[PDB]
RNA sequence: ACGAGACUCUGGCAUGCUAACUAGUUACGCGACCGGUCGGCGUAACUUCUUAGAGGGACAAGUGGCGUUCAGCCACCCGAGAUUGAGCAAUAACAGGUCUGUGAUGCCCUUAGAUGUCCGGGGCUGCACGCGCGCUACACUGACUGGCUCAGCGUGUGCCUACCCUACGCCGGCAGGCGCGGGUAACCCGUUGAACCCCAUUCGUGAUGGGGAUCGGGGAUUGCAAUUAUUC
């Protein structure tokens, strides 16, 4: 088969939409038939620490929210085409996951 | 057919399928009469014996219900009935009869038609809840 | 229209599969029924003595509900409030054995299939039982 | 503190409770213990009785709330 | 003990040491001509109409 | 038809206080086949008096940290009681109901009044609104500690206490308070 | 089986006198290690109606009982269900009714002494057994 | 001008819109009733039903009563919404705690006689009592046989990291042995079937069933080392 899927995380929603979109269009540049994005529920990540370094004072805490954003895009491609399509300069913190199958 | 518009309470919603068949209304392979708490049965039959019982002449409503709490199921699930009628009463048939009973069940409540926004709030630090605080130490 | 398998209320429709169970006169009981704990939860014997027949009725209505469910998940059915005493009381499990015992007492008569993914079915013959029960009940007030 | 209620089967539970509950409009567990100096416990237990004999009309039924009135 | 009618028509303020009354103008409806001030204690509505015992009562007044 | 529960009419209550029906209503069309819908009206200022009162005495039955959370058996247990004082005077519970909510509503209360001074008290007016809420509470504590630890269930001290609260009767606690408070404003002028 | 009028205060242990005021499943709680579920389940396969009551209290029923709890193998039940499993000091498996022979056995404070062990020395003194911290705080014992 | 406000995520209407095969209800039989009803699901499959995107929407905008008639305040109809909650928070300062948080550090004991450092066998693990955050209750709005059945953030097999969740057969009440596998993840548990409640069981004013709070034995899984049955 050569569904070949990308797992796209990054950090940043406005960046991993540029992604998206630079993708798709690279797939809309070639005669390939794609699926839209598929967004899995982001991943939000909770850390409540304690802000003063030896207990003391009213009990205060920070409350550090990691968000991670996951895009999927399978596309009925070779995965050669999509890595021709890849080398466009990926931005930053957007991580890669390729699935084929 | 598919005229669903929501219809919901808490984070617990209903969809009203709607189709003209026998009349009896379903939930979710049981009839409304039989529900798991036996006790707001009444608030089921309410809207439709407030607006009327021959209103209902060969349509089939089968709700989907989903969401956490019994209670918060309903006030859903009746206001997703609500909104099913009002869909098939806007679709095909006139309007004075529907602003009549309209008017009635607004009189009658307000949960009928549109939902009610309240949400559980987050909790926060230095406390057992969310606006509670814990003891003065002395 | 003939009659659903839920349309009657389930209290009694368990109760009239139970009915059906103890008129029957199949399933078998071991001789470690009264001797174990039975139970994290619960702080008291039963006053019953027939809790293994209703114990087959749960079971059998839950696998006509569920579909490939099997040993482990009756049992966090059962289980319910454990309290400690001074310590706040919790959600405990409740017989692991009791559930499994019951299953294959059930287990082999036609009611309980064994699938191939793990958990259980019903067999047609199950399910026909079930529902010519459901409209006995059906017909004892609610189709007159 | 302490335990002592009446425990014994004599000429209480059917007369002057049989000769008395049925005279009465309301009838309730607590009802019938407070009136007629019997136990709540029994009261209870001598009304399922005689409601298996079926001398009584049901409303409905309750841990602490079952409901009778006089039906013959 | 003689008991009239009395209905608010204007609610001077609040009084008590922490809020506890409301200092209310009330006209009585079998008159509809006299106007008396009543530190009333409670959420009032203007335009409630309450039966009293008094008909004469006045508390400390600025 | 709006019956109360189904079983109880409507449309028979009079208030019989000229013009109070605003702040006590059981006819007026948020009165509901149940007294469940949930609390919309605590949020604003003379909203609550929109309540249907059934809903006002499910939930005033309803406190003491052993029964907030449980408003279903609320419910419960005002469907009992319901169904009992329709047989135990032979009329709608709403007339009683109506009738206790008449007599038993403060009229009188005392309070402390001034910006300068603390020796005494001095006679206020308890509106209508407040003297429902405290008259709905002493009914409540009263069929609570009548009651409690008691061999009398729930749905009967309730029952007797809106019974000789309803009639005038000052044997009811509520009606005990209701006259203490009284002569309390009669011995603070 | 049913009889209106067999009820009397005291059951035969050691020719003491008990209550018999409660009601059956629960009359049988005074004897030292029957009672709670033991009770319960012993009267629940009786084979006999458990609505009877403490006036209705047989002495077919009593004499069946006391047989029932002399030993525990009359539906086959296990010696770790009754108080007492393997006895401390001597190889039996049962608990002794009346007082002065189960008793004897708990009086556990000198030979552990002599080993100078800690339980012992610990249920000297009346200690806690559960391990109850004690630093300072504590409401029970001199007020 | 800084701060407040504004800002941002949002709670709350997207029936309009990009759009899923890790999401989901309805065109024909799968085991039943002369037309109705399944989370083993029927061939067929549309974004309404969960996620996550852009734009929109709510402004004291509309009416009425007050107001130095202004800033504003109070009522009312529509409307999802007429005060959703929090993180950011000034100038300037403390002799408030932390040198027992730190491979950031100041004369004294420390100059190898090195308050743990390789190995590691006790220590903040003590009993007479004072309102230090809190714990299960004193009961019949209820613990209690069990009937029915509704959850949302999450956390999850891995660098001197076994041990993480965890779908069945056999056994074993109690924890757990081997296997076919399911899981880097909305694919696997999961439809968190859950759990509070939904009141058919002895219960009745008690020392028994509110109140395991006070005894000795035994199976044993992560733990060479449970001695104060520490924890199943």
């Amino acid at each position: 088969i050569h569904r070949i899927r990308i797992t796209l995380t990054s950090r940043n929603v406005k960046s991993l939409e540029k992604v998206c979109a630079d993708l798709i269009r690279g797939a809309k540049e070639k005669n390939l038939k794609v699926k839209g994005p598929v967004r899995m529920p982001t991943k939000t990540l909770r850390i409540t620490t304690r802000k003063t370094p030896c207990g003391e004072g009213s009990k205060t805490w920070d409350r550090f929210q990691m968000r991670i954003h996951k895009r999927l895009i399978d596309l009925h491609s070779p995965s050669e085409i999509v890595k021709q399509i890849t080398s466009i300069s990926i931005e930053p913190g957007v991580e890669v996951e390729v699935t084929i199958a | 057919q598919s005229v669903q518009v929501f219809g919901r309470k808490k984070t617990a919603t209903a969809v009203a399928h709607c189709k003209r068949g026998n009349g009896l209304i379903k939930v979710n392979g049981r009839p409304l009469e039989m529900i798991e708490p036996r006790t707001l049965q009444y608030k089921l039959l309410e809207p439709v014996l407030l607006l009327g019982k021959e209103r209902f002449a060969g349509v089939d409503i089968r709700v989907r219900v989903k969401g956490g709490g019994h209670v918060a199921q309903i006030y859903a699930i009746r206001q997703s009935i609500s909104k099913a009628l009002v869909a098939y009463y806007q679709k095909y048939v006139d309007e004075a009869s529907k602003k009549e009973i309209k008017d009635i069940l607004i009189q009658y409540d307000r949960t009928l038609l549109v939902a009610d926004p309240r949400r559980c709030e987050s909790k926060k630090f230095g406390g057992p809840g969310a606006r509670a605080r814990y003891q003065k130490s002395y | 229209p003939g009659v659903t398998v839920k349309d009657v209320n389930q209290q009694e429709f368990v109760r009239a599969l139970a009915a059906f169970l103890k008129k029957s006169g199949k399933l078998k009981v071991p001789e470690w029924v009264d001797t174990v704990k039975l139970a994290k939860h619960k702080e008291l014997a039963p006053y019953d003595e027939n809790w293994f027949y209703t114990r087959a009725a749960s079971t059998a209505r839950h696998l006509y509900l569920r579909g490939g469910a099997g040993v482990g998940s009756m049992t966090k059915i059962y289980g319910g409030r454990q309290r400690n005493g001074v310590m706040p009381s919790h959600f405990s499990r409740g017989s692991k054995s009791v559930a499994r015992r019951v299953l294959q007492a059930l287990e082999g008569l036609k009611m309980v299939e064994k699938d191939q993914d793990g958990g259980r079915k019903l067999t047609p013959q199950g399910q026909r039982d079930l529902d010519r029960i459901a409209g006995q009940v059906a017909a004892a007030n609610k189709k007159h | 503190d302490k335990l002592n209620n009446l425990v014994l089967f004599d000429k209480a539970t059917y007369d002057k409770l049989c000769k008395e509950v049925p005279n009465y409009k309301l009838i309730t567990p607590a009802v019938v213990s407070e009136r007629l100096k019997i136990r709540g416990s029994l009261a209870r237990a001598a009304l399922q009785e005689l409601l298996s004999k079926g001398l009584i009309k049901l409303v409905s039924k309750h841990r602490a709330q079952v409901i009778y009135t006089r039906n013959t | 003990q003689p008991i009239k009618l009395a209905r608010v028509t204007k609610v001077l303020g609040r009084t008590g040491s922490q809020g506890q009354c409301t200092q209310v103008r009330v006209e009585f409806m079998d008159d509809t001509s006299r106007s008396i001030i009543r530190n009333v204690k409670g959420p009032v509505r203007e335009g409630d109409v309450l039966t009293l015992l008094e008909s004469e009562r006045e508390a400390r007044r600025l | 038809d709006i019956k109360l529960f189904g079983k109880w009419s409507t449309d028979d209550v009079q208030i019989n206080d000229i013009s109070l029906q605003d702040y006590i209503a059981v006819k007026e069309k948020y009165a509901k086949y149940l007294p469940h819908s949930a609390g919309r009206y605590a949020a604003k200022r003379f909203r609550k008096a929109q309540c249907p009162i059934v809903e006002r005495l499910t939930n005033s039955m309803m406190m003491h940290g052993r029964n907030n959370g449980k408003k279903l058996m609320t419910v419960r247990i005002v469907k009992h009681a319901f169904e009992i004082i329709h047989l135990l005077t032979g009329e709608n519970p709403l007339q009683v109901l109506v009738n206790a909510i008449i007599n038993s509503g403060p009229r009188e209360d005392s309070t402390r009044i001034g910006r300068a001074g603390t020796v005494r008290r001095q006679a206020v007016d308890v509106s209508p609104l407040r003297r429902v809420n405290q008259a709905i509470w002493l009914l409540c504590t009263g069929a609570r500690e009548a009651a409690f630890r008691n061999i009398k269930t729930i749905a009967e001290c309730l029952a007797d206490e809106l019974i000789n609260a309803a009639k005038g009767s000052s044997n009811s606690y509520a009606i005990k308070k209701k006259d203490e408070l009284e002569r309390v404003a009669k011995s603070n002028r | 089986l049913v009889i209106p009028e067999k009820f009397q205060h005291i059951l035969r242990v050691l020719n003491t006198n008990i209550d018999g005021r409660r009601k059956i499943a629960f009359a049988i709680t005074a004897i030292k290690g029957v009672g709670r579920r033991y009770a319960h389940v012993v009267l629940r396969k009786a084979d006999i109606d458990l609505t009877k009551r403490a006036g209705e209290l047989t002495e077919d029923e009593v004499e069946r009982v006391i047989t029932i709890m002399q030993n525990p193998r009359q539906y086959k039940i296990p010696d770790w269900f009754l108080n007492r499993q393997k006895d401390v000091k001597d190889g039996k498996y049962s608990q002794v009714l009346a007082n002065g022979l189960d008793n004897k056995l708990r009086e556990d404070l000198e030979r552990l002494k002599k080993i100078r062990a800690h339980r012992g020395l610990r249920h000297f003194w009346g200690l806690r057994v559960r391990g109850q911290h004690t630093k300072t705080t504590g409401r029970r014992g001199r007020t």
